[PDB]
RNA sequence: UUAAUUGGAUUCAACGCCGGGAACCUCACCGGGGGCGACGGCAGGAUGAAGGCCAGGCUGAAGGUCUUGCCGGACGCGCCGAG
């Protein structure tokens, strides 16, 4: 079929609003509470993330409010591919 | 070649010796054609030289084939006591029925004695 | 027959009809005046075949 | 693996074996009893069995 | 102009016609194919169309030979082809004789275009790869 | 875009380049079908293993399987390690 970063384990879907700075990313998920993603060191080299890139992250059971952590990105050949299956509704990106 | 629950006649012992120990010396010189249903065609032709038919096989369905084919051919033969020295007389270790081998060499006086003994004994 | 399912076919033209006499590949094979080698093997065996490079 | 070599019609006192020899090879090797042809089993033969 | 005439000869007027007198009424390619004999597979397939034409073989005809040349035997029935992954029905009608069998079983899905991406032009080539 | 549209090369020094003018093969790619364990040991094996065919179904086509019964004369991926 296809190998896509679905929610495996406890993953989250990160669609960011603004970069306050130094790696903090305010994310706007379907969950509601303002989460603030940060980044590991394996990908800070070869990839390039910005706004509008729906990507996958991972949250942390501490306070479940401001969490998230990048593990892998999405390429433009998947971001809109993930619409027809309805796995994610894009109206969590226009309001 | 029936099972001992078939009283055809008796079984002497010089026959057993000089035709069962008469196979090793007869295998290391010629050609062995073991098994029951392997030689049936060659004796149907009449190719069998020294056929030694057994008494171990059951049930009484494919046990008697040369005795009923006896009165149609010449069959220089003997009767067989058992199976262990019969598989081991030539070849393998399984239950053997009739090691009826063509040209058993260097072992001809045992033929000239026992084949004609069992000739003039019965058929 | 279990000898009818690992046996090839006798081609007689097309890239699959000839292979190098020393390496064994199909593709760029030299057929000038008869010898049948790669373009890669002919280059590291030629000075023993008699050839020389003058220009 | 069972046991199957029999029914080569046979009694006591005389024998007349059921299936004939093979005309292709030497005598001794038998033919089929399929019911429409004597296939000869291995050599190929379709005389529409007699 | 409701009957079908190929070169002045109706269907059942040519249905009984031979195969060497037939080829004078077909273009080059099919006249030559009819002249180097039929391949073995097409023999095996004609020997399954003719049975299905008399009374027997009431069972879907399948095939891989897309090269077979439609003929006045096959007019009326509906045979299959193999377009790479599946067998696709081709209801044979007059005005097909002469054409190739595989000519009616297309093989590439019609293409409909999305939107250019990262590299479709010199303005989005190095401004993406950092 | 597609079932697949196989890959490598990206300034000079990647783009009629991989001697690459591919109908089958070449072929590495998508759909389907069938074969392959030198060698040591295990269930089993001359009451006959491995192993092979005229004819007919299934099949795109095939003793590839099954129907049908003929043959061949010793070994054995149905089991473990290895190769
Ligand atoms: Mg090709
Ligand atoms: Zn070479």
């Amino acid at each position: 079929v296809i190998r896509v970063p679905l929610p495996e384990g406890n993953q989250l879907f990160g669609v960011v609003e603004q970069a306050l700075g130094a790696g903090w990313m305010d994310v706007r998920c379907e969950d509601g509470k303002i989460r603030r993603c940060r980044i590991p060191g394996k990908l800070r080299r070869r990839v390039w993330i910005r706004v509008g890139d729906l990507v996958i992250v991972q949250p942390w059971p501490v306070q479940s409010d401001k969490r998230g952590d990048i593990v892998y990105r999405y390429t433009q050949t998947q971001v809109d591919w993930l619409l027809r299956k309805g796995k994610i509704t894009q109206e969590f990106l226009t309001g | 070649m029936a099972k001992p629950s078939y009283v055809k006649f008796e079984v002497p012992k010089e026959l057993a010796e000089k035709a069962l120990q008469a196979v090793e010396i007869a295998r290391d010189t010629g050609k062995i054609r073991k098994g029951t249903n392997e030689t049936t065609k060659a004796v149907e032709r009449g190719q069998a030289k020294l056929v030694i038919i057994a008494e171990d096989v059951d049930p009484e369905e494919i046990v008697a084939h040369l005795p009923p084919l006896c009165e149609e051919k010449e069959i220089p033969y003997i009767y067989v006591p058992s199976k262990k020295e019969l598989g081991a007389a030539a070849g393998i270790e399984v239950a053997a029925a009739s090691v009826a081998i063509i040209e058993p060499g260097k072992a001809r006086d045992l033929v000239e004695e026992i084949a004609m003994k069992v000739r003039e004994l019965m058929k | 027959a279990k000898a009818d399912y690992n046996k090839r076919k006798p081609r007689k033209f097309g890239k699959g009809a000839r292979r190098c006499i020393r390496c064994g590949q199909y593709g760029p094979i030299i057929r000038i005046h008869g010898l049948m080698l790669c373009r890669h093997c002919f280059r590291e065996v030629a000075p023993k075949l008699g050839f020389r490079k003058y220009e | 693996m069972g046991q199957k070599w029999k029914l080569y019609i046979v009694k006591d006192g005389k024998v007349i074996r059921k299936n004939k020899f093979c005309p292709r090879c030497g005598p001794g090797v038998f033919m089929a009893d399929h019911g429409d042809r004597w296939a000869c089993g291995r050599c190929g033969y379709t005389e529409w069995k007699k | 102009r409701k009957e079908f005439r190929y070169r002045g000869y109706t269907l059942e007027q040519l249905m009984n016609m031979s195969l060497e007198e037939l080829a004078k009424l077909l273009p080059a390619r099919q006249r030559r194919s009819l002249k180097r004999g039929l391949t073995p597979e097409q023999k095996k397939l004609l020997r399954k169309i003719r049975l299905a034409k008399k009374g027997k073989y009431n069972k879907p005809i399948r095939t891989h030979c897309r090269d077979m040349i439609v003929l006045p035997e096959m007019v009326g029935l509906t045979i299959y082809v193999h377009n790479g992954k599946e067998f696709v029905p081709v209801e044979i009608k007059p005005e097909m004789i002469g054409h190739y069998l595989g000519e009616f079983a297309p093989t590439r899905k019609r293409v409909q275009h999305g939107a250019p991406g990262i590299g479709a032009t010199r303005s989005s080539m190095f401004v993406a790869v950092k």
